[PDB]
């Protein structure tokens, strides 16, 4: 178990702050969805969480302080563009890569994450020549293999079709039940089954953080509200899904 | 303007123990002023196809005839946007990245005005992004830079591979505005998008791939009414109920749809 704690955290790339005094706690077992317009600071926040960026302020991993090198050691990260974490002549070499630091085990933890993301049978293929969706699947796999307490995903299924998006999220949800912290940045929210929290980022600060209901209520304009939920509150249970099969 | 693909199929690395049948005898017609959505699973190979149509690769067993032909300055009117924008970058500054097409196909004319309007119609402020490094932008900003760089010289064929991916609401309405303002000009658009639900208000004809095979080539109206709806989104199923009884859901705001479903 565990709990990341951002206290008075702010970040600059070079110019002005892209994060301005952020305060949050991310606790194992719950799932956090992060939303906000382009250039709000979602990815920067996430990289500061996975120890990929050193930020100003205090960050605690389980009471004690944490430098980036400790944070990395305990949060797996998935890039918006999977290609920047893909390396290896073949797929198993790719998954194997951050099992860098045994050969026995380090081969079906592999094909476990591969069957999990739906990539079984391509483990002997040049990662470079996978399809876009399959490259994303790959990145998810390699991060999952790490077996970190926290999973920081930066729009992981942004190029899978909604059935695939839905299934991947179900995998994540399962992993939430097994006591893994999950922080998820997305622009769709459509495929999201359930969530413990939604954070909204405006311009470096966390504007909102609560239930989904509270979110659809406050009315944000930068974030697309799922047609499914709009259709839930009016009409109610119309049992639309029958149309998918209609006997 | 009149791209016709004839019995095309493509084999990656024909000779070696892999070959891979990316495409499997594809043939479809896409008239001018028509917006086409290329759909399918992740193995279907729609990106491969759009690469061929854009003249980026050579089919190992086919021809794409524009009005005959090949490649000359027909380049001029092709603009393809990669599903991963970084796969398309080459420049160290956003300005150069966008100004490419103009500087290449139109070496005589000053590009600064053109790339300026291009940048602002994807929401990128000129004196704010022109001197930044493309690789040091957000995902959405990268997407915008790509879009801009392929619409800057107003091609007749605008091929967009996953253009919505990474954009906020404002970014997506900017993109759809672009698509419209190129149908108004009677220009051709070619779309890849797993998110059919959004694109479909602005699409004239759907094509669906399957392991290289074309397993559908109907119209927009004929896709929601004649295609396996097992994996439709709720909005799509709703629009489907509205097309089956007679009406035209492609002209109803996200609320008008609801009212016409339960009330
Ligand atoms: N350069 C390549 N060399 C070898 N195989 C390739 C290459 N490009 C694509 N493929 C394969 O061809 C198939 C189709 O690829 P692709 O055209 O990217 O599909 P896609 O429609 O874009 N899927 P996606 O965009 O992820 O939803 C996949 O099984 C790839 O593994
Ligand atoms: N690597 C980088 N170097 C310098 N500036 C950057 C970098 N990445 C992002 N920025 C800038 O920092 C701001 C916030 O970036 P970012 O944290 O990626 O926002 P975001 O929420 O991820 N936007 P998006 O991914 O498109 O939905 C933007 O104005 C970017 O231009
Ligand atoms: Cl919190
Ligand atoms: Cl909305
Ligand atoms: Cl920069
Ligand atoms: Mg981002
Ligand atoms: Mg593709």
């Amino acid at each position: 178990s565990g709990r990341i704690e951002l206290n008075s955290v702010s970040f600059r790339y070079n110019g002005d702050y892209v994060l301005k005094d952020v305060n949050a706690e991310f606790e194992t077992g719950k799932i956090y969805v992060v939303v906000g317009k382009n250039g709000s600071g979602k990815t920067t926040l996430l990289k500061i969480l996975a120890g990929l960026l050193a930020a100003a302020g205090e960050i605690f991993l389980d009471g004690s302080p944490a430098d980036p090198f400790l944070l990395r050691k305990n949060v797996g990260y998935v890039f918006q563009n999977p290609s920047s974490q893909i390396i290896g002549a073949t797929v198993e070499e790719d998954v194997a890569f951050s099992l860098e630091i045994d050969e026995s085990e380090m081969r079906k933890r592999i094909k476990k994450v591969l069957e999990l993301v739906g990539l079984s049978g391509l483990a002997a293929a040049d990662p470079l020549n996978l399809s876009g969706g399959q490259k994303q699947r790959l990145a998810i796999a390699s991060m999952l293999a790490r077996d970190t307490r926290f999973l920081a995903l930066d729009e992981p299924v942004s190029m899978l079709d909604p059935p695939s998006q839905r299934e991947i999220f179900q995998v994540l949800e399962s992993l939430k039940n097994e006591g893994k912290g999950i922080i998820l940045v997305t622009h769709e929210l459509e495929y999201l089954d359930d969530m413990d929290f939604i954070l909204h980022i405006s311009n470096g600060t966390i504007d909102f953080c609560g239930s989904w209901e509270e979110f659809v209520e406050r009315e944000f304009d930068d974030v697309e509200i799922p047609f499914k939920w709009k259709l839930w509150k009016k009409c109610g249970k119309i049992n639309l899904w029958e149309d998918r099969y209609e006997n | 303007g009149r791209i016709e693909v004839v019995n095309v199929s493509h084999i990656f690395h024909r000779g070696t123990p892999l070959e891979k049948k990316a495409l499997e005898n594809v043939s479809l017609v896409i008239n001018e002023g028509e917006c086409l959505l290329v759909a399918g699973n992740t193995g279907s190979g729609k990106s491969t196809l759009l690469q061929i149509v854009a003249g980026l690769i050579e089919p190992t067993s086919g021809d794409v005839l524009y009005d005959g032909e090949k490649g000359y300055e027909i380049r001029r009117n092709i603009g393809i946007a990669f599903q991963y924008p970084e796969d398309q970058f080459f420049a160290e500054r956003v300005f150069d990245e966008v100004a490419f097409a103009v500087k290449n196909f139109y070496p005589d004319r000053d590009p600064v005005p053109l790339v300026k309007k291009a940048m602002e119609f994807v929401g990128l402020d000129f004196d704010s992004f022109k001197d930044r490094v493309p690789f040091f932008l957000s995902g959405g900003e990268k997407r915008r830079v790509a879009i801009a760089s392929v619409i800057v010289h107003e091609p007749d064929i605008l091929i967009l591979d996953e253009p919505l991916v990474g954009l906020d609401r404002e970014g997506k309405t900017d993109l759809l505005r672009i698509v419209e303002k190129w149908k108004t000009l009677g220009k051709t658009v070619i779309l890849i998008s797993h998110d059919i639900e959004t694109v479909i208000n602005h699409v004239d004809r759907v094509v669906v791939l399957e392991k290289g095979k074309k397993v559908f080539d109907g119209t927009r109206m004929e896709f929601l009414e004649k295609y396996d709806p097992r994996f439709f989104t709720s909005k799509m199923l709703v629009m489907r109920r509205l097309v089956l009884k007679g009406e035209d859901p492609f002209s109803m705001s996200d609320d008008e749809l609801l009212e016409r479903v339960c009330n």
